[PDB]
DNA sequence: GGGAAGTAGTTACGCCTGGTCATTAC
RNA sequence: GACCAGGCG
């Protein structure tokens, strides 16, 4: 037989062979191999206005990753070099152009059209296939999984958008009317079109088309595509007698009123109202051609197929009305497809190439018109080569990848990579985001779904408004690529399916769909689906094909596109799983791998469609004859960070969510090459440790090699108030011995920029004469070349690099001091100094500062069970209680926090950790398979202690034992990066905004806090008017304004003769002074900017 | 000398005012020359102001930081229509004669409507209703009653296009466009005698001024320029829009002067009108918004005044302040409730100005000598003239000698100063209170624990702000009106809000329970720790073996109560009510019972205090907890705030000491039920699940009478849910029964300190049914929630029921159901707050101005009486006795007890 | 006239971190 | 200075 401990061996090979970032690398490889060629072949060629010239496109190739120096040479590039020098890791692109003269092709030529960024560790990157020591020699961490870009020295990652199905038909119903709306999205060359057909109280079918405001009737739009005879419409749509009667009711609006061209006249009248009569026909024909179901083609010949598809949509609409089909569910995962890098990059490349071809056309036309035909035909190769500007492609791709604003209005496609530690980066590389708007409630979209089982982690999600709309992939999830569709269609046509054109559907015949479109009918689909799936199991066809059927409507669905999310399962036949013990043995030895298991037919992938027909058993001892599949490992449905929590089934869901989210913030050894690596911020834990109680998944995924957190001796006891309300108490001697000690990094950058002309910057110790020269104390440890010596102490406002800018035009002959200095509220020691050259010849220096941080009051500590707090008091060792066996607690936690949160897993982990430490072996706590509690309690009883986990302690001050036994154990704890040293802030006086003369904003620039409106309301509610006057006016902008009393305008004061007079009216005696806030003066000025005139009436006192 | 603004009046600027107030005319569409100086005649001309240092404004002298700026004007080539007054122009045009300027009304109607407008003019809605009738009745008339003349209808198309419908023939009509040069001439002829009928004002609002002829230019200071470090200039959007307008105007003027076909000027005119319309407002209906070079739509005058970042809600209502600080908070129970701990780093940065007098010259002179780097010191000194001088290491020994009467010194914070403490969001009025400063070495704010509830704060990463008043009036207002001890009673419901929390109740129960006894050293140590002034221990209560004296907990607790207090009630620990009845009878029969008789019949469910001696009962949340406290409520209403503060401090510290040394903990064995309890729970769950399949099969075979509300299925669902809820309650009953009071979790839950019984029954028994929006789980596959169940299943466990406890673990299906149920709390807490805050904003913006006059009436600012007596008896809810105007029985009882003794 | 139907206006408060801009053809 | 993305209560 097979026990759950055996399936773990098989499950390990999946991660050992495939990895964790497959959905990026596979998609990018598919894009590289085929996407570029398809995009190039879409355009065809260039048609300039030259009388006898035309260019045809050939092949496209991608070169090696290289960089070109400004002086001309081109040399190889490596990722660390690109990161340090703030360059872009890209490779050149080559294209073949075939000149055509007078209709005869010439010999081809090859030109470079630009550069393309390269995904790290892809099939074309320089790091592909290298060994561990090769990566070590190159400065890379072998644990790095890859799958991100390097843009201008920064690391960018592309998240996956959760779009809707690309060609399916979805029906629904709204309550504001009786409309039975069926809407589809049609995709062709990146263009999205929305088409809807529906009925209403009139009973007449109506159609909505983009760029057509009026909902033209159904028969009118059908007759525009031909088949005017009334028999043709009914034959096209359906054959049910009730449907026949409904259609006879529908026809009378257009059956004997219009013909094929008359409907064209109506459409032309609507699309072009009041325009030229001939204009209307062409406009209507254009709209019909390339705005109605574009995915069926834009040629005028495809109108019959378009009419058939529209008739099918209308048939679905009317079938909803009679209650022959339940309404579709939008949140069901069979209706949603993911967007990966290979398609977003395809769209971006498409738009960039579309710009480039037009630019080339313009350049060629202008050059030929100016120079003349003799120059163009003298050397055609040179004429083609020198007319290409390869920057419009590179710059447009790079800017879009850098900013993150995709063409088409989408935002947030590209994000900065989170490099706090291992778990943060690994979880960030597996994100899934929704395109909905954040502010709206979206009650239906944020809820969990039954189809999410095995495809989406149910516990890892943000906490704010982003809850529900951002999710993470599960561990068993597998994304799919796309296979060619023509081969699949011609294979499907060869086993009994008749074409749709030859035979009309009828209620006794099954329907067959391929990727959402109808292709034919068959007399028996129950045998067809079995044959197709058996062929897939045998190995005749690819495994990306999934087949499902619904007998209520007599339909069969076949899917072969990319973007689906699938999970693996074990095939069960005749109540016996197909996996045997010898298979597990062969996998363990190494003779058999996961791919071979897939090929042999033991394990198959199921998407959301096939799972409708399945009946999955959970445990190997629960299978019977009815079951069709066996679950591999239930513990793997959780995401990556959510799998760290030991005994996750003993806690409340919000606490598990808090722990999973908080596991991405703890300090620890992130990557091995942190010393060389240049980052804006960084952290390091001095003595990381492996958790004593852990899940077996973390060992497999490599978490044990980059841990984060330490084990504490925790006693659950109520101390003297200082640990109340989620506060913790820490021992002092433990801190003095290295517990929870960490270091903080920060990098500064300076550049010797070049200006317009001979003006330039310079690295130099500033002279006392130059403007803005700081005190000579600050330039204390700068070497004469202008750079600071390493390993020298620095305080706030100290200068790291001395730079003198050219003089600012009004000050002549006076250089400006623009040195780079440490932040005003930081402190540390210089660690390393790097000198290098940028991509255009300018010098560049980078300096890092190292600071040591010891725990103090306010620092945030948190376990992995969702319990968080801050240090309340630090206690000397001799004051802490001690157990009668010789143990002194390392941490104290209030017992009031346990019952409300109901985190029993923390107590379980404490008992297990103490038992593991006593026994000298780690304890397994992997979800539903870990060691049971009673076994741990019995083992603890055997080892000599008490089964309840309690002990006897003595008071550390009085010196006598307490009246109650105290729970005590060992618990894993983590230190978050929200330290108090980065939050303290105070302001008395400082810089102000230029426009409003109010204090600036932000801790970084000595800003001030904001006194919001509810604070004003609170002050009003107390009744302190003078406090309001002081806070809102005295400590903010305040000014004196001269006001003309006779006319109400603001007077003018002249410094040249100390005379004050009103400009609009000649008044010089009634001028008075008023005290008001500057912001109100700006408001008065802005009101006077418009034609509104505010008049002021003064009063005494 | 100093005046104040009394009133503000609004109107429309005439071209004469614009041309008179302007200081320069702008003609050149450029800002800066190659050197960097402003171009003469450009949009950055020096006459309109100076920003860059080193330049002087020749209009008023001044410098780069003391010149307020001056206006400019542009002479438009041809008039254009102001977009803000677009609809009003249409309403005026379609309600007046086309060629005489008179209104479409007769004299009798004019008099009748003037007599109506005369009254009810101060109101808004009535005055707007009156105007609509005039427009509606004058729109229909097609012939002027004053002069015989035909009229034509007018069509208005957004945003600034007017159409006139004229008849070419009887059956043929063509539409004519009205260019602004005709609309202005038409509007210029309306007499001012009938303007009030249209709703305007002849003195300062004239119809012909709505069509612009000259456009003002805001000064330089209203659109600053920022110089980038790269050398390129950054300019505001208004500058770009004005440059475009000037260029278009210049081209149109040149084309007009040089002569051109009508189709050229009639297109440049439209372009200029579009540019002006976008300049005034960039979100006008039916017009493509102007787009910047980066693709972002531009910000303009209309956008600066609206939104959450506009000039009204962004700067005027709230603005950033100067003297403030921000940091994390940590608990500190050793300070009194009206104090706050301040880091020495912050205390040396914020300063409090002080004026030197004859009673503080010595301390100030001592402080100045310490300089700005030792803790007690100062940073600045102000001479009587007004000069500000910085204290330095080379100036302190001589500046401390020049100090004399009249000077000002900006010293550091000391113990005794008063500051404002705030936590955001500020939900009610108790979110801001004043505290006394107390300096601490470390770098976190220290807060007493009994002050947490009003702030709603918790020590898990929270932060708070601190503000320091600067003027003596502000300090006095904060000291008198904003003290912490003045806000013990909540104004919402007239009950205590500041009180014990968490351990302050558990320690009290441990101290005052039955059988508690203490030795001499513990009693002396706790009394010294609490701060009680005692110099002699009372008589011992009982003797242990070897003759060790012992004191009871009630005797120790009685030392904090005032001497003449007397009260009795029943707390939450009442289990058997047949034993409190005897005590109530004994109290009723004789108003002052013999203490021995009461001590013989003591019970934890009945609290009784007689002349400051606690005779029976135990401490609970009803003693001094929030919104339930009785002793605190009596103390604050009969002895004063100071006595309440002293009692609060002493009781909190005593309870903390009691809980610290006796020991208090919880473990995993606190949810260990015996075998028979588990068997009973299993049988209950079994029968509950069994009696649902019968209902399911009954519904499957008809045989079920539906409830009249909805169809049969909903009735089946309701019955199933009721059965499951009753099952969960019944299962929880036995778990409650089999856990005694000795368990620490039961102690911590039944006294209201933390948690509730539902947590206990969820931890030690089945979780129960999960639901979303009040209905069972139904999302998922067609006919089933999960793939592991047969389609079309309505069983108990197949749609959400969980038969496991948190201790016994959950199967994967139950785990998924629990996560599905738990997502709802997070989404609800994310969603509700937005509409809650919007409603609070509306309510606070509607009811802000209502005061209470000296007559007791509540009046609106205009003077309208809202209430003739606040509430209906003039009683402040904060000072009421739990809503009641006065508690009669308490007064009667206390007076009778005082006299009959 | 009283039924569409099409505008028009809103959607909690702070704080922190980092990254990008701010034209181009001749 | 304005935008974008991610976090904290
Ligand atoms: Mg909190
Ligand atoms: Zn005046
Ligand atoms: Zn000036
Ligand atoms: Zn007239």
């Amino acid at each position: 037989d097979v026990t759950p401990d055996d399936l773990w061996i098989v499950m390990e090979s999946y991660w050992q062979e495939k990895g964790l970032v497959r959905q990026h690398l596979d998609s990018y490889n598919a894009f590289i191999e085929r996407g570029l060629q398809e995009v190039v072949n879409e355009f065809g060629g260039i048609k300039p206005d030259i009388p006898d010239f035309e260019v045809k496109f050939g092949k496209i190739r991608v070169g090696e990753p290289e960089f070109q120096e400004p002086h001309g040479q081109r040399k190889p590039l490596y990722p660390m070099d690109a990161r340090i020098r703030n360059l872009t890791y890209a490779a050149p692109l080559y294209l073949e152009m075939i000149p055509v003269i007078k209709g005869v092709e010439q010999d081809p030529v090859e030109v470079r059209i630009g550069e393309l960024p390269i995904m790290l560790k892809s099939k074309v990157c320089r790091l592909y296939g290298l060994s561990d020591e090769e990566l070590i020699k190159l400065g890379e961490d072998p644990k790095d999984p890859g799958g991100y870009f390097i843009i201008n020295g920064s690391e960018r990652v592309i998240v996956s958008i959760e779009d809707i199905a690309p060609n399916r038909t979805l029906v629904e119903k709204d309550e504001r009317q009786e409309k039975y709306i069926a809407k589809v999205f049609s995709y062709r060359h990146g263009y999205r079109a929305l088409v809807a057909v529906e009925r209403r109280k009139d009973g007449i079918l109506y159609v909505d088309i983009p760029n057509v405001p009026k909902p033209v009737k159904f028969v009118y739009v059908m007759r525009a595509l031909g088949l005017e005879r009334d028999k043709d419409i009914v034959e096209a749509v359906g054959n049910d007698p009730e449907v026949q009667q409904i259609m006879f009711d529908n026809l009378e609006d257009a059956s004997d009123i219009t013909t094929q061209q008359e409907a064209l006249e109506f459409i032309g009248k609507l699309v072009a109202p009041g325009q030229a009569r001939e204009y209307r026909l062409k406009r209507a024909e254009y709209v019909i051609d390339n705005n109605l179901l574009p995915h069926m083609g834009v040629s005028p010949e495809d109108r019959i197929k378009k009419a058939y598809y529209l008739g099918m949509m209308a048939l679905k609409v009317i079938e909803l009305s009679l209650g022959r089909r339940p309404e579709d569910d939008k949140d069901h995962y069979a209706n949603k497809r993911l967007r990966l890098a290979g398609d977003l990059l395809k769209d971006l490349f498409r738009v960039a190439f579309s710009q480039l071809v037009k630019d080339i056309q313009y350049q060629m036309t202008k050059t030929y018109q100016r120079k003349g035909d003799k120059y163009t035909f003298g050397n055609i190769h040179r004429f083609i080569r020198n007319s290409i500007r390869p920057d419009v492609l590179t710059e447009r791709i790079e800017h879009a990848l850098a900013t993150g604003a995709w063409p088409g209005g989408r935002t947030g496609v590209s994000q900065l990579l989170d490099r706090t530690n291992y778990m943060s980066t690994l979880s960030h590389l597996r994100r899934v985001t929704s395109p909905l708007d954040r502010e709206q409630p979206h009650f239906e979209a944020r809820d969990l779904h039954g189809t999410h089982w095995g495809r989406i982690c149910p516990t890892e999600t943000p906490e704010g408004p982003n809850c529900g709309l951002v999710k993470n992939l599960a561990l068993m999830a597998q994304i799919t690529t796309a296979v060619p569709e023509e081969e699949i269609r011609e294979y499907l046509m060869s086993l009994g399916i008749v074409p749709i054109e030859v035979r009309r559907p009828d209620p006794t015949l099954w329907r067959v769909y391929l990727n959402g479109v109808l292709i034919g009918t068959i007399e028996d689909g129950k045998a067809l689906v079995q044959r197709i799936r058996q062929d897939r199991r045998s190995g005749k066809i690819s495994d990306v094909i999934n087949v499902a059927y619904y007998e209520d409507v007599k339909e069969v669905y076949v899917n072969s596109d990319d973007g689906r999310v699938r999970r693996p399962l074990i095939i069960v036949e005749n109540g016996v799983p197909k996996l045997t013990k010898e298979h597990v043995q062969a996998v363990k030895e190494g003779r058999l791998k996961w791919s071979d298991l897939i090929k042999m037919g033991i394990i198959e992938y199921l998407d959301a469609e096939e799972e409708e027909n399945a009946y999955v058993a959970m445990w190997p001892w629960e299978v019977t004859e009815e079951h069709t599949h066996l679950e591999l490992m239930p513990a793997a449905i959780l995401g990556l960070p959510a799998s760290l929590v030991p005994y996750p089934e003993h806690n409340a869901a919000p606490r598990n969510t808090y722990g999973a989210g908080m596991a991405k913030q703890s300090l620890g050894l992130g990557w091995a090459n942190f010393r060389i690596r240049v980052d804006t911020r960084g952290h390091l834990l001095h003595y990381p440790q492996i958790p004593l109680v852990n899940s077996r998944i973390m060992k497999a995924v490599g978490y044990e090699d980059r841990p984060a957190g330490q084990n504490f001796v925790v006693a659950v006891l109520a101390y003297q108030g200082y640990n109340m309300e989620d506060a913790i108490i820490i021992n002092k001697a433990s801190i003095e011995r290295g517990l929870a000690r960490s270091t903080f990094f920060r990098t500064y950058e300076a550049e010797e920029k070049k200006y317009l002309g001979g003006q330039t910057d310079k690295f130099e110790i500033p002279d006392p004469t130059v403007r803005g020269y700081r005190g000579e104390k600050y330039y204390r440890n700068l070497d004469e070349d202008g750079l600071i010596f390493p390993e020298s102490k620095v305080e706030g406002k100290d200068v790291l690099v001395g730079r003198t800018s050219p003089p600012r035009f009004l000050s002549l002959q006076e250089r400006r001091e623009t040195s780079v200095a440490v932040r005003p509220s930081e402190k540390g020691v210089v660690d390393k100094v790097i000198i290098t050259e940028t991509g255009d010849g300018t010098k560049l220096v980078k300096v890092t500062v190292r600071d040591l941080r010891i725990p103090e009051l306010g620092d945030k500590f948190a376990s992995r069970h969702g319990q968080k707090g801050v240090i309340g008091l630090i206690v000397p060792q001799e004051d802490m209680p001690w157990t009668e066996s010789g143990i002194v607690p390392d941490l104290i936690v209030n017992p009031h926090g346990i019952p409300s949160r109901m985190t029993v897993g923390q107590l379980i982990e404490a008992i297990g950790g103490k038992v593991a430490s006593l026994k000298g072996r780690r304890v397994d706590g992997t979800a539903f398979i870990g060691e049971p509690e009673e076994k741990l309690r019995k083992e603890l009883e055997e080892l000599g202690f008490k089964h309840t986990g309690r002990e006897i302690m003595y008071d550390g001050i009085t010196g006598k034992r307490l009246e109650a036994d105290i729970f005590i154990g060992v618990i894993y704890y983590q230190r978050l990066h929200h330290m108090v040293a980065d939050k303290i802030h105070a302001r008395s006086r400082g810089p102000v905004q230029v426009l409003t003369k109010q204090p600036t904003e932000g801790r970084a620039r000595e800003g001030g806090l904001r006194f919001g409106e509810m604070e004003r309301d609170v002050l009003v509610g107390h009744g302190a008017a003078m406090l309001l006057i002081e806070r809102l006016l005295e400590e903010s902008d305040k000014t004196e304004v001269w006001v003309c009393e006779n006319c109400g305008h603001i007077a003018l004061e002249d410094k040249r003769r100390r005379r004050v007079y009103c400009p609009v009216c000649g008044e010089e005696e009634r001028i008075s002074k008023v005290e008001m806030s500057y912001a109100f003066k700006l408001l008065l000025d802005e009101l006077k900017a418009m034609v509104i005139r505010p008049k002021l009436n003064l009063s005494e006192r | 000398m100093k005046k104040v603004i009394g009133s503000i009046e609004f109107g429309i600027l005439s071209p004469q005012e614009i041309r008179k107030m302007s200081a320069v005319e702008v003609t050149v569409p450029d800002t800066y020359d190659d050197d960097g100086y402003p171009i003469e005649g450009g949009v950055m001309d020096k006459r309109m102001g100076v920003i860059d240092p080193g330049l002087r404004c020749e209009t008023c002298g001044g410098r780069a930081g003391e010149c307020p700026g001056h206006f400019g004007h542009i002479e438009l080539a041809r008039p254009v229509i102001h977009v803000g007054f677009a609809k009003t122009i249409y309403r005026i045009l379609e309600s007046t004669c086309r060629e005489c300027g008179r209104i479409k009304l007769t004299d009798e109607e004019i008099e009748e409507y003037m007599k109506k407008i005369e009254l009810a003019r101060n109101r808004r809605s009535e005055f707007n209703e009156i105007i609509k009738e005039i427009h509606k009745k004058a729109k229909e008339r097609m012939v002027c009653p004053h002069c015989g003349a035909p009229q034509y209808p007018i069509k208005f198309e957004k945003p600034t296009i007017y159409w006139e419908i004229r008849k070419d023939e009887q059956g043929n009509e063509y539409r004519h466009r009205l260019m602004p040069t005709e609309v202005r001439d038409w509007l210029e002829k309306i007499p001012d005698k009938d303007l009030p009928l249209l709703g305007l004002d002849p003195e300062k609002s004239r119809p012909e001024w709505m069509v612009l002829t000259v456009l003002p230019v805001p000064p330089v200071t209203a659109r600053p320029s920022i110089t980038l470090e790269t050398g390129i200039r950054a300019e505001d959007d208004l500058t770009h829009k004005l440059v475009d307008i000037i260029r278009i105007n210049n081209r149109l003027k040149q084309n007009i002067e040089a002569g051109a076909p009508q189709l050229i000027i009639e297109d440049l005119w439209d372009l200029l009108q579009y540019h002006v319309t976008t300049y005034i407002n960039n979100e006008a209906p039916g017009v493509p918004p102007a787009k910047h070079k980066s693709g972002r739509p531009l910000k303009t005058l209309a956008q600066r005044l609206k939104g959450k970042e506009g000039r009204f809600r962004g700067n005027l209502s709230g603005k950033r302040v100067n003297f403030s600080a921000r940091t994390v908070i940590s608990p500190d129970p050793m300070i009194s409730i009206n104090e706050v701990g301040v880091p020495v780093e912050v205390a040396m940065e914020l300063t409090v100005p002080e004026k030197v007098t004859e009673f503080n010259i010595e301390r100030l002179r001592k402080m100045v000598l310490n300089g700005p780097d030792k803790y007690p010191g100062a940073n600045y000194v102000i001479d009587p003239e007004g000069r500000r001088r910085r204290i330095m290491d080379s100036n302190k020994e001589t500046l401390a000698n020049q100090l004399d009467i009249g000077w000002t010194v900006e010293r550091h914070l000391m113990d005794g100063d008063i500051v404002l403490f705030n936590r955001q969001p500020s939900l009610h009025r108790m979110s801001i209170m004043a505290h006394r400063v107390r300096v601490m070495p470390y770098r976190t704010f220290r807060l007493n624990l009994a002050v947490c509830p009003p702030y709603n704060a918790d020590f898990d990463g929270d932060e708070m702000n601190l503000h320091v008043p600067q003027t003596e009036e502000a300090q006095a207002e904060a000291r008198i009106l904003m003290e912490v001890q003045n806000h013990i009673i909540s104004p919402r419901y007239g009950g205590p809000i500041i009180g014990g929390i968490q351990d302050h109740i558990s320690g009290g129960y441990l101290l005052t329970r039955e059988g508690a006894y203490f030795t001499r050293d513990e009693v002396e140590q706790m009394l010294m720790f609490a701060g009680v002034d005692i110099t002699e221990l009372p008589e011992p209560d009982k003797y242990d073996e070897n003759g060790n004296p012992l004191w009871s907990g009630k005797t120790i607790f009685s030392l904090l109560l005032p001497e003449d207090l007397t009260v009795w009630y029943r707390n939450k620990l009442c289990d058997e009510p047949e034993r409190c009845e005897a005590l109530e009878k004994l109290i009723e029969e004789k108003l002052m019972p013999d203490p021995e008789e009461v001590r013989k019949l003591a019970y934890d469910g009945f609290v009784y205090i007689q002349n400051g001696k606690l005779l029976s009962g135990a401490i609970d949340k009803k003693a001094y907890g929030r919104e339930d406290g009785i002793i605190l409520d009596l103390i604050v209403r009969e002895y004063g705030v100071e006595r309440a503060r002293q009692f609060l401090d002493q009781v909190t510290k005593l309870t903390i000491w009691v809980i610290t040394h006796k020991g208090f903990t919880t473990g995993i064995d606190d949810e260990d039920l015996p075998e028979e309890a588990r068997d009973r729970i299993r049988e209950i769950i079994r029968e509950a699940e069994e009696r649902v399949n019968k209902l399911i099969e009954a519904y499957k075979r008809g045989e079920l009478e539906p409830l009249p509300g909805k169809s049969l299925e909903d009735t089946l669902e309701s019955l199933i849910m009721a059965v499951l809820a009753e099952a969960r309650d019944n299962a929880g009953a036995v778990a409650e029964k089999y856990l005694g009071m000795d368990n620490h979790t039961v102690i911590m839950a039944k006294t209201g300190a933390r948690g509730k019984i539902l947590n206990i029954t969820q931890m030690a028994a089945l979780l129960g049914q999960q639901s979303i929006r009040g209905k069972r789980l139904y999302r998922g596959f067609r006919g089933r929630v999960l793939s592991h169940f047969k389609p079309g299943d309505l069983g108990a466990r197949a749609k959400g029921f969980v038969v496991n406890s948190y201790k016994s673990g959950l199967t994967p299906q139950e785990y998924f159901f629990h996560a599905m149920g738990g997502r709802e709390g997070l989404v609800d807490t994310a969603v509700r707050t937005a509409q809650s805050g919007y409603m609070q904003r509306r309510l606070i913006n509607a009811l802000q101005d209502l005061k209470v006059e000296y007559d007791g009436t509540v009046r609106s600012p205009e003077g309208i009486i809202v209430q003739f007596k606040y509430g209906e008896d003039g009683v402040d809810p904060m000072k009421s006795w739990r809503g009641k105007t006065v508690d009669v029985d308490r007064i009667i009882v206390r007076t009778l007890l005082k006299m009959r003794g």
